[PDB]
Order: C-alpha cells, then structure tokens, then sequence
C-alpha cells in the first residue's frame, strides 16, 4: 500500500 | 529470504499535447502487482498479481485517490523544476520517484528509500538514516531546504518503518505460493562455429525467478570477465527471467571452459561444460 | 539534456520449435528519455496488436519496456524488432536469431 503524504519539490 | 516492495512513478511533459502523462507501478521483489496510467480511459489503480485481487474496494479507492493526487503534484513539480533550472516551457521533461523498503527473512526493516530524478539525473534522495537528504545540485538544495523546514523526512521514516514493512509482510503471506518460491534456472551450453579457427560457447539460464543470477565463464579455472559477452537479464513474459553469457573459444579448447551458475533456487552453484 | 540509447534484445519466451506456438519478445532497456517506438516485424512487415508493459525504470533511472506477441516460428519466416529513439539517426532493426 502506498504512502499518502503529499510532497512537492 | 529477504524481500522488497517498491513503487515507481514517472511523469513526462508534452507541451502542446495536453498535460503530462503519469505512470506508476508497484513491485514486490521482481513481481509487478499494481499499475496506474493517467492516459487510461477511466484511470484507476489496477491489480496485476492474483494475491492483490483480494483487497477490497476500500483499498482500491484509497490507492486510486493517492495515484490521482500524485499525478497532480507531479504536474506542479514539473512546473517548479522549469523555474529551478531556468528552462523554457517548450520542451518535454521527465520526473521520476521511487520509494519503498527492504526487509530480511524475519520481516524486519533492512532499509528504506525515497528518491527523485529530473531529466534522468539524480535530484534528491533520502539517506539511509531516513533523516537527512542528499541533493545533487543547487536546485535540489532549494527542495532540501523546503523539506527540512516541513520535516518531510520524519513523515517518510514513519511510513517506511511502519506501513511499508507491514504491507510487505501481508503481501508476502497472501502471495506465499509465488512470492516465496524461487524457480531455479534451466541451464545448457550451446556451440556456434564462427570460422575454422574458433566457435562461440553460450551458457544459458532460462525460466528462473527472482531475476538476480550470476553466470560466468572460466578457462583453466580463471574468470574470463573481459572476454565474456553477458546480456542483460531479460523477462520471458511468464514471470521468469532469462540470461546468457558467451565466449569465443579457439578450436579444440572447449573442454577447458566451464560455465558457473549461482541462483537462490539452486542449493549449490552449478558447473557446466559443452557436451558434444 | 542527457540521452542514453536503448539496449535491444529480441528473443522467444521458450526455445524455438518450428510449428509450435510461442511468444516473441523485444526488450528495450537502459534508455533515456522514455519516448520510444517499437515494432515487431514478420517478413519485414509490422505485426498488428502487439502488447507492451507499463513504463518502469532501473536503479540507475534508465527506462525499460517489453513488447510481445504470440507467434509460431517456422524454418523460413523472418522476425525482427524495429526501434526508434531520439539517440538513433535511423531506426534500428535487430533480427530474431533463435540461438540468442
């Protein structure tokens, strides 16, 4: 199951 | 033995041809288990292995939401990266991310990963400590400063040590028939005359899983590394892999050459010779 | 803008036996950027309805794809894989050889 954590550069 | 779970993501911009295409796939070891493509008619995360099919609708809904949201943040990130590199809006560019975990035979975390590349080059990676960053260039240092300020690493550490490991344990159990089965290589040597003076010996490994294998030639017991043609391990399409290694052998030298095969499905490494 | 040219292998799923159904594979790997065109050819003409894997990549970030179709080899039919990529000045044709 995936990471649910928005991460923007 | 040990195992891994990895998610791969690629966005590719296409100015003048709509919005960037987003493709993500998930693997356990060398087994594909999920996929999502934004160009699909009705994009959803879809199963690709039988053992994930039993996950219920809530799993697929959540996964699909995560994938759609990531497609959107990637589009924002592609716009940001044009600024960071002083680039025009006219060209196609690529953003890649991989994350996941490796565990040992006891199921404990061996290490975690979370890393990005832009236009095929390393951009920023979480270090093995799951606490600090390696930035490739001054643009990635801008991202590093943002991610330090927001304590991104702490969020990643929590996932990689927690949910990532526990999902992988679940999948390994549900998929124990296949994920916990090594298929050994089927091996043979072929001989291919080149001229009156020499011939190729080719050592084959077929039908093996997982993909990791070692395949070498020796002559009189000495490794022939510089003189061996070793092809990349390649998928057969039936879950298994193939590889071969070849050497050019002077006439009459065939019995001096031995092929050596190591694979986790073999209880002992194999030695083979050409059998006329 | 870095570019990495594809490695190309064309091969069968199982050892070829004339008259027995099999799968013809073209594996392209090691390439960047990811835009690539791959055709499988029978006697020089494109095979219709070829399928392919979803884009993925290696530890070094380079891309790989598998293109594949069912086929039944014979003594006389020639098969090949034709690849185009920005690193190539003309399409590259690799012939299927059942000994590779």
């Amino acid at each position: 199951g995936r990471l649910n954590e928005p991460i923007k550069v | 033995g040990s195992h891994s779970m990895r998610y791969f993501h690629t966005s590719v911009s296409r100015p003048g041809r709509g919005e960037p295409r987003f493709i993500t796939v998930g693997y356990v070891d060398d087994t594909l288990f999920v996929r999502f493509d934004s160009d699909a008619a009705s994009p959803r995360e879809e199963p690709r292995a039988p053992w994930i099919e039993q996950e219920g609708p809530e799993y697929w809904d959540r996964e699909t939401q995560i994938c759609k949201a990531k497609a959107q943040t990637d589009r924002e990130d592609l716009r940001t990266l044009l600024r960071y590199y002083n680039q025009s809006e006219a060209g196609s560019h690529t953003l890649q991310n991989m994350y996941g975990c490796d565990v040992g035979p006891d199921g404990r975390l061996l290490r975690g990963y979370h890393q990005h590349a832009y236009d095929g080059k390393d951009y920023i990676a979480l270090n093995e400590d799951l606490s600090s960053w390696t930035a490739a260039d001054t643009a990635a240092q801008i991202t590093q400063r943002k991610w330090e300020a927001a304590r991104v690493a702490e969020q990643l550490r929590a996932y990689l040590e927690g949910e990532c490991v526990e999902w992988l344990r679940r999948y390994l159990e549900n998929g124990k028939e296949t994920l916990q089965r090594a298929d050994p290589p089927k091996t043979h040597v072929t001989h291919h005359p080149i001229s009156d003076h020499e011939a190729t010996l080719r050592c084959w490994a077929l039908g093996f899983y997982p993909a990791e294998i070692t395949l070498t030639w020796q002559r009189d017991g000495e490794d022939q590394t510089q003189d061996t043609e070793l092809v990349e391990t390649r998928p057969a399409g039936d879950r298994t892999f193939q590889k071969w290694a070849a050497v050019v052998v002077p006439s009459g030298e065939e019995q001096r050459y031995t092929c050596h095969v190591q694979h986790e499905g073999l209880p002992k490494p194999l030695t083979l010779r050409w059998e006329p | 803008m870095i570019q990495r040219t594809p490695k190309i292998q064309v091969y069968s799923r199982h050892p070829a036996e004339n008259g027995k159904s099999n799968f013809l594979n073209c594996y392209v790997s090691g390439f960047h950027p990811s835009d690539i065109e791959v055709d499988l050819l029978k006697n020089g003409e494109r095979i219709e309805k070829v399928e392919h894997s979803d884009l993925s990549f290696s530890k070094d970030w380079s891309f790989y794809l598998l293109y594949y179709t069912e086929f039944t080899p014979t003594e006389k039919d020639e098969y090949a894989c034709r690849v185009n990529h920005v690193t190539l000045s003309q399409p590259k044709i690799v012939k299927w050889d059942r000994d590779m």
